[PDB]
RNA sequence: CAUGCUACGCGUAG
RNA sequence: CAUGCUACGCGUAG
RNA sequence: UGCUACGCGUAG
RNA sequence: CAUGCUACGCGUAG
């Protein structure tokens, strides 16, 4: 029957499901040459390739192989599969333990593989190792494709094997046995000294014991890396090796210094789970004065706060707790939403909210209790240490960087920095003394340049404050925003603002950040996505727990892609230290929730300068990963087009048989994707126009492929109920940015207009977030903006959708009448009253969508 | 319909409860928030009316806080 | 705009120009009347812009003070207004249980805790007078929130046990009203 | 505007024009003095414009120096506040154990997370439910981080004192969970 | 009068 | 000296 | 009481 | 606040 096979020859190359005298003599000779090795092979029904295929190409419909694997090795019982959402990670996390039952079975295999390699190294046999040729027990029964050479000089090709096995190591937690004394599940844990933070020798030992024959140089500390391609390679192994070490060793490295005679406690390094130990280079002891820059550096540093605070043990959450900066725990609650009775009565008088009507209120202000805010932080357990396919990742990072070749980036001075709003919070402990304007006016441009130069050589740990957002939603769950300190913003901006403004000012690209939907912009984007597609079909999906469950490797990759624009302004060490700062201030940071410090396991903070753009790069990377996984999962012998066959062959070559970047094939793959896979990505929202035939024959990415990639990378389960697929371009996308698309006729031209959900607009109009917004006579502009946003509803075939705009117009007119009456009662009528007329005419709202301006 | 104005009445009820310094009590405030969120995210008028009765009884529990006789008339 | 001193001059210049062009004068007359009306219009637009800026400043000040007054008036009268709106919408809802509990809180029958929706739970409520008692209570059946409850236990003010048989019009003066009655939902 | 040099020439030209118009001279001298007066008025307008401009930039510089003084004042205030807070948190930490753990380290650098684990005398534990209370903070004294902590105070979610006897299985629903227990090291 | 800026406010989006 | 056209500068209004 | 984008409004 | 346009007045040169 169908069995997993990783085949590679001149005809077919790929890892997919296949059906299944002199060569036999060669096999017997190779076996006789490798008979003494215990790792050489009974045989099991399933091999390693089958497990890798089941865990990386997971489908809710076909789980027979994975179920049989879990039941055969006593991982779980059959009735466990009767539980609903047993495969999901968000729902029923107990499956994380089930897969752990395979970890040892995987770990025990790795050693055998090494032994097998040793055997070849003892016989001088050059060959390639494949997953389909090693059973799940660990024995190797393959004795083909092995050429004889001088005994003692043979080299193995272990790229594809370990590469494809990387995700299974972190998914099954195979290295857990390394956390025990003498490596034994029955023996107790290893008691490491709390004063020990350098595990470099341990990482070298683990690498020499597990990945011994990996010919690429591995650096435990990312400070000694050649380029970003080496930083990512080192982080891929550091993520796996950090699981064994205790979590108390990681974090900022503190030390005692002397300032004018008094002992201070300052951070002089950082232990990243992915970058290793990073020591600051500008540490000056026995200082006699402290300036504004150093004052900010020490205030943002959590060393003093953690040393002054008392110990904390929080049982509500599973994340690590640092200390409690206050003697009393603070509980933050959300206030109930306000209700505008005037607009509600005006709408009810016009026949709205009647029984059986398709238009009803679905969005309100949801309140929360005191233990809800921290409960949101309790979601951060969805972030698990995930190891990614390193070669596939090094290819996808390049393919994604090719999407950002049209923009320009670099470092700008403080005089060129633009801040949207200055009267906003500056984080902890900077919010206790003033807003961001305070520190932006106190520090001159020279001080900001000095701080930037200091961050270019040293890393500063920061504290980010997570607070609840008071906004409209349709779910009872609350939303939290993590405001970072100003020391992080003034650096992230200075570093990435040129690229951020170049991306926002570019039109007609994949990333549609900065493109307005008014004045015919939506039509422009829609026609840009339809750029020459043979059989166009639209698709869209979502990312469950994106900001929470996204691994750290992809965030580091996105940061590297964003920093690759500094080829002439920043050096190697400067870029590495900027990446370390970004990881210490966004990736692995210190969260001050309820007056208590906690260690964030990972994920993307939502208060960073590179927030939307990081998510956009992540989306492009996931899309390219799905494309590569879909194209390489095909048989390759049933395709009638030679071009795609040779392209898949070269893809496999550049992935698992090549190490250097092949720019020619990168160009070819980028052109292929732009031709058969047009993308419109805005942060986490994505709309793809793909050739339907190529998706049917498995030449491009599909829904199941995105689901599998999210399963084995993002460690989340993407249900098909939330993903939409459209077969007719005339109707347009189903939903993009909470906006639906409709093809209308404007000036003898057929153009696409975006209309929102009437329920959201009516909820915004009826329920406000403050008391003055209810009946403060300032709501005129609010309702004008709501009508501007909801105008395209007047062309909907449903009359209930079109009546909302007329209701808003009449309400604006009534509000103007009441305002005029009140002004006449208090004093006299205004002279410029006629100017208000345009606000109750439909022409002012119709001109907002004309492509003239 | 009764669902819409029942949801609005529950919203105003929770607003008045929060204004009456009920949030000082963790258990009572959490129960009121749960009831209000269940009223908002509901599709049956009967359960919504029962939860509205519960929240109105919560409001009526405090006698000295609100003057029913003078305010209702 | 007739109140401005330059309005008379502008009107006179315009009338003179019209009468001169209607009479067919020489070209020098056309030039001098053009100059006159041009300087008159310059002065007129000067004064008009000045007056319009004055009135615009006044209008902005008036709308700003009106905004501030409305803001402070809404900040001041929030509690009473919100509670009146709440009770108005409550009366507009017109439900049996709602109106029943409103009347029971009006006459004096207010509960001690939340009216439970579970099939089996304890509901405790005070009764001040025997009139409301006989109106709401009937033996071991309690009509509350348009629902029937099985009367369980009764306590007086001094926390002494009293049976249902002792509650009567003859023994009401001997009772320490109000009475806290706890019951179970049927 | 008397301080302008061209203002005196313009005034003299206007006086000469008035004197000549009061005498009724020939048209030639009248138009000549008109042209001269117009030149003088143009120069007067130019010098008045540059005077308004220099006054405007003077006001702008005054506002700029006022803003700079405000910035310096706020910077001094922020520096004072930051230094005060830093010195307070410096005197707040415990040195007896910090110096010990620093001199015990050979490299001199230690992780941050171990600082409050081994050098803090007070421990605040937040317990959500009674099961976790019995599993962790059982009795008057408990063990955590290889240290014996004696319970000093227990507070509810409403910032109220809760006795040790009040924490029971039958009284768990009436308690305001979670409970924050502060215990000093012993 | 047009355009673009600056200041303040408001609305939507991720 | 008067009338007209062109280039330049200043002020005013839109 | 976060980051970014767009869009209105009122002043310079 | 700046730039440009339109209209008006003034002055210089052809
Ligand atoms: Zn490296
Ligand atoms: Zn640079």
């Amino acid at each position: 029957v169908y069995r997993a096979f990783d085949i590679y020859n001149d005809k077919v190359a790929g890892f997919a499901k296949f059906l299944k005298f002199s060569n036999y003599q060669h096999e017997e000779t190779i076996y006789n040459l490798l008979k003494d090795c215990p790792a050489v092979a009974r045989l099991t029904k399933y091999t390693m390739a089958d497990l890798v295929y089941a865990l990386r190409h997971f489908d809710e419909g076909n789980c027979d192989t994975l179920k049989e694997i879990l039941v055969t090795y006593n991982c779980c019982d059959d009735d466990y599969f009767n539980k609903k959402d047993w495969y999901d990670f968000v729902e029923n996390p107990d499956i994380l333990r089930v897969y752990a039952n395979l970890g040892e079975r995987v770990r025990q295999a790795l050693l055998k593989t090494v032994q097998f390699c040793d055997a070849m190294r003892n016989a001088g046999i050059v060959g390639v190792l494949t997953l389909d040729n090693q059973d799940l027990n660990g024995n190797w029964y393959d004795f083909g494709d092995f050429i004889q050479t001088t005994p003692g000089s043979g080299v193995p090709v272990v790229d594809s094997y370990y590469s494809l096995l990387m995700p299974i190591l972190t998914l099954t937690r195979a290295l857990t046995a390394e956390s025990h004394v003498d490596t034994d599940l029955t023996k107790p844990y290893i008691k490491w000294d709390l004063l020990k933070y350098d595990f470099t020798e341990e990482r070298l030992k683990l690498f020499d014991r597990y990945f011994k024959y990996w010919d690429q140089t591995y650096h435990p500390n990312c400070v000694n890396c050649l380029d970003d391609r080496c930083i990512l390679h080192c982080a891929n192994f550091n993520v796996l090796f950090s699981t064994v070490f205790p979590p108390t060793s990681f974090g900022p490295l503190v030390r005692k210094i002397f300032v004018d005679g008094v002992p201070f406690v300052v951070s002089t390094g950082y232990h990243f789970r992915e970058l290793g130990v990073v020591h600051n280079q500008d540490v000056n002891l026995h200082s006699s004065r402290l300036s504004f820059k150093e004052l900010l550096v020490y205030a943002a540093d959590p060393a003093m706060h953690a040393a002054s605070g008392n110990l904390l043990l929080d049982k509500r959450t599973t994340c690590f707790s640092v200390a409690a900066l206050t003697n009393n725990v603070a509980f933050q609650t959300v206030k109930p939403g306000n209700f505008n009775k005037d607009f509600y009565d005006f709408a009810v008088s016009k026949g709205f909210f009647k029984e059986g009507s398709s238009v009803e209120l679905k969005h309100f202000f949801f309140a929360q209790d005191g233990n809800a805010a921290i409960s949101d932080y309790d979601y951060y357990r969805y972030n698990l240490p995930t190891m990614c396919d390193i070669r596939q990742l090094l290819f996808v990072v390049e393919v994604v960087d090719k999407y950002f070749d049209c923009y320009d980036g670099g470092c700008i001075n403080a005089n060129q920095v633009i801040v949207n709003n200055l009267d906003k919070s500056a984080g902890f402990p900077f919010n206790k003394w003033g807003k961001a304007r305070l520190y932006y006016d106190s520090m001159s441009y020279e001080d900001q340049d000095a701080l930037f130069a200091y961050t270019k050589r040293n890393v500063i740990p920061t504290i980010t404050q997570m607070n609840l957002k008071y906004a409209i939603s349709a779910k009872n769950r609350a939303r939290t925003v993590a405001g970072v300190s100003i020391c992080s913003t003034m650096t992230n901006r200075q570093f990435h603002q040129k690229l951020l403004k170049s991306i926002a000012a570019t039109r007609g690209a994949t990333v549609v950040i900065g493109t307005s939907k008014f004045y015919g912009g939506w039509h422009n984007m829609l026609k840009t996505v339809y750029s020459d597609v043979e059989n166009p079909h639209l698709m869209g999906w979502d990312y469950p727990k994106c900001d929470r469950a996204m691994p750290n490797m992809l965030r580091i990759m996105a940061s590297l892609v964003l920093a690759r624009k500094h080829t002439t302004c920043c050096s190697l060490s400067h870029r590495f230290y900027r990446l370390a700062n970004e990881c210490a201030q966004v990736l692995s940071e210190m969260v001050m929730c309820g007056g208590s410090l906690y260690v964030k396991p990972g994920g993307t903070s939502s208060g960073d300068a590179t927030t939307a753009y990081a998510n956009s790069v992540f989306n492009i990377c996931q899309a390219v990963t799905a494309n590569v996984n879909a194209l390489l999962s095909t048989d390759g012998n049933k395709i009638a087009d030679k071009y795609v066959r040779n392209l898949q062959h070269r893809l496999y070559e550049c992935l698992y048989r090549n190490r250097d970047v092949d720019t020619d094939f990168v160009n070819e793959f980028y052109a292929y994707l732009r031709k058969h896979f047009s993308m419109m990505i805005l942060s986490d929202d994505a709309v793809v126009c793909f050739n339907s035939t190529y998706a049917s024959q498995g030449l491009v990415a599909s829904i199941k492929n995105f689901k599998s990639v999210l399963y084995y990378q993002n460690n989340v389960f993407m249900s098909e109920a939330k993903c939409w697929t459209e077969t007719d371009l005339t109707k347009g996308p189903h939903e993009f940015c909470s906006q639906h698309t409709m093809l209308v006729k404007q000036g003898d031209d057929y153009v696409y207009l975006p209309y929102p959900d009437p329920s959201r607009i009516l909820g915004a109009g009826c329920f406000v977030d403050d008391i003055v917004k209810t009946d403060g006579t300032l709501m005129i502009e609010r309702f004008v903006s709501l009508a501007i946003d909801a105008y395209p509803l007047t062309k909907h075939p449903n009359q209930e959708y079109a009546d909302v705009f007329h209701l808003y117009l009449q309400y604006i007119r009534k509000l103007h009448d009441e305002l005029t009456g009140h002004m006449l009662d208090m004093y006299s009528v205004m002279l410029t009253n006629d100017n208000t007329s345009r606000y109750w005419e439909p022409e002012f709202y119709e001109a907002m969508y004309t492509p003239h301006t | 319909s009764k669902m819409s104005d029942v949801k609005c009445t529950s919203v105003v009820l929770l607003s008045v409860l929060q204004q009456l310094r009920v949030e000082s009590s963790s258990k009572l405030w959490a129960q009121c928030v749960q009831l209000h969120n269940d009223i908002l995210l509901a599709k049956d008028t009967t359960e919504a009316f029962e939860k509205m009765v519960s929240l109105l009884s919560v409001l009526l529990s405090m006698q000295g806080a609100v003057d029913i006789n003078k305010l209702c008339e | 705009f007739s109140s401005l001193p330059s309005y008379a001059a502008f009107a006179t210049a315009q009338e003179a120009y019209e009468q001169a062009v209607a009479n067919g004068d020489s070209e020098v007359v056309l030039k001098k009347l053009k100059k006159s009306l041009n300087v008159a219009k310059s002065e007129f637009d000067r004064d008009a812009a000045m007056q319009r800026k004055l009135e615009k400043m006044a209008d902005q000040a008036m709308t700003q003070m009106y905004k501030q007054a409305r803001s402070e008036d809404k900040r001041a009268k929030v509690t009473s207004a919100m509670q009146t709106m709440l009770f108005t919408m409550l009366r507009k809802l017109d439900n049996d249980a709602l109106n029943n509990i409103i009347n029971n809180a009006r006459d004096g029958c207010v509960p001690l805790n939340i009216i439970p929706l579970t099939t089996a739970a304890k509901l405790m409520v005070v009764i001040p007078d025997y009139n409301t008692y006989k109106n709401t209570c009937d033996g071991t059946t309690f009509t509350y929130a348009s629902a029937l409850w099985e009367i369980q236990q009764v306590v007086d003010a001094d926390s002494k046990i009293v049976q249902l048989s002792e509650i009567s019009m003859d023994n009401s003066p001997n009772l320490a009203w109000p009475l806290i009655v706890t019951a179970l939902r049927a």
